[PDB]
């Protein structure tokens, strides 16, 4: 699916 | 305990800008991506774009790049939602909401915003005019009676109506407002009593406007034939 | 822009009743797919995601399936607090959207209207225009036609319509049709008629009055 980057 | 708490309603002019803020309790805000949502009166969802609270990407929904702008500072765990170049299509409500974030990828929209109102119009500040919705001994129904008052010219939203101070709320229907073509609001509220007792009930409707500060105190009663 | 096309867009249903709604992307979007429940005057509320995992918190009733392109949610015994409408949503590429919705409404015997029409106040013609008011009061089910008469010609483009929601106590709606003419035109004629037509209702019912009785 869509991403939108790492968060930690 | 996790909530989305949103700024309030905002009213704008065509070509205007509307800034919408979404804070987030209890929980990571940094932790998940962030959705914007709206919805126009009586339609569908359209989604408008992502943020990642944590690095500050986006992905804006192309119809909408260029024109809408999401940010956030991380500080007052806060996102941000500026649409400029407003036009009256942009009217609705608009949420913010957390995807589930599975993995990093789009799961599921979990926690919403309780949601922001955005008009757009060249529509100024009105008060509405108070009209008497009148029954009449030939409109009689059975044992029934209607009457009622329109609430007419007004913007922008919205209008409470009450009767008698609120000690009349059986049989009272308030209708959603419509949009005229006009630009201004109008709706009716009315009210089903027995028709014996029109000669001796009072009937005021109550019209708060509080965009415009004005209160309407409106005598509805029968109309009488000479 | 992938097209979520959601069926039925209405739904009539009682209190026990399955329900099973269907929503069919125009491309594959695997299992990236999820459905929400809304009410009016709120957010909606998420049900399903992963096309078939039950979101924590949403009653068993609640169920779903697909893989690809046509995916089903069903509700295997709707209670009174299901309705509300559905929305299908998925995330397979960008932007995202969602179905169209579909309503789901509560049945009950058929209730004709009460019908009510009101002339113009005095007050409001001194301002220069005319709203004539008819009121359709506690009817079921929602389709009715409201058709406005002057002087036993058929008007167009000159009323509008609102409807309230559906009563949470006798499941019954309520209407009116508001005619607004220019007082020029008002003046031009006689008679004003709203014409009800309902299942309700063997024939139409016409309420008339005459302008300046």
């Amino acid at each position: 699916a869509v991403g939108i980057g790492a968060v930690f | 305990q996790k909530v989305l708490v949103q700024s309030g309603a905002e009213v704008k002019k065509p070509g205007a800008s509307v800034k919408v803020s979404c804070r987030a309790f209890g929980y990571t805000f940094t932790g998940n991506a962030l959705h914007w949502v709206r919805q126009a009166p009586g339609q569908g969802l359209e989604w408008l774009g992502w943020i990642n609270p944590h690095s500050g990407d986006t992905f804006t929904s192309q119809k909408f790049q260029g024109r809408v702008y999401m940010t956030r500072d991380k500080s007052i765990n806060t996102a941000f939602l500026d649409v400029t170049r407003l036009t009256s299509d942009d009217t609705g409500i608009y949420y913010c909401a957390r995807d589930k974030y599975y993995g990093n990828e789009a799961v599921g929209m979990d926690v919403w915003g309780q949601g922001t109102s955005v008009t757009v119009s060249s529509a100024s500040t009105k008060g509405p005019s108070v009209f008497p919705l009148a029954p009449s001994s030939k409109s009689t129904s059975g044992g029934t009676a209607a009457l009622g008052c329109l609430v007419k010219d007004y913007f922008p939203e919205p209008v409470t109506v009450s009767w008698n101070s609120g000690a009349l709320t059986s049989g009272v229907h308030t209708f959603p407002a419509v949009l005229q073509s006009s630009g201004l609001y109008s709706l009716s509220s009315v009210v089903t009593v027995p028709s014996s007792s029109l000669g001796t009930q009072t009937y005021i409707c109550n019209v708060n406007h509080k965009p415009s500060n004005t209160k309407v105190d409106k005598k509805v009663e029968p109309k009488s034939c000479d | 822009d992938i097209q979520l096309t959601q069926s039925p867009s209405f739904l009539s249903a009682s209190v026990g009743d399955r329900v099973t709604i269907t929503c069919r992307a125009s491309q594959g979007v695997r299992n990236e797919l999820a459905w929400y429940q809304q009410k009016p005057g709120k957010a909606p509320n998420l049900l399903i995601y992963y096309a078939s995992t039950l979101q924590s918190g949403v009653p068993s009733r609640f169920s779903a399936s697909g893989s690809g392109t046509h995916f089903t949610l069903t509700v295997s015994s709707l209670q009174p607090e299901d309705f509300a409408t559905y929305f299908c949503q998925h995330m397979s590429s960008y932007p995202l959207t969602f179905g169209g919705g579909t309503k789901v409404e509560i049945k009950r015997t058929v209730a004709a209207p009460s019908v009510f029409i009101f002339p113009p106040s005095d007050e409001q013609l001194k301002s220069g225009t005319a709203s004539v008011v008819c009121l359709l009061n506690n009817f079921y089910p929602r389709e009715a036609k409201v058709q406005w008469k002057v002087d036993n010609a058929l008007q167009s483009g000159n009323s509008q319509e609102s409807v309230t929601e559906q009563d949470s106590k006798d499941s019954t709606y309520s209407l009116s049709s508001t005619l607004t003419l220019s007082k020029a035109d008002y003046e031009k004629h006689k008679v004003y008629a709203c014409e009800v037509t309902h299942q309700g209702l063997s024939s139409p019912v016409t309420k008339s009055f005459n302008r300046g009785e």
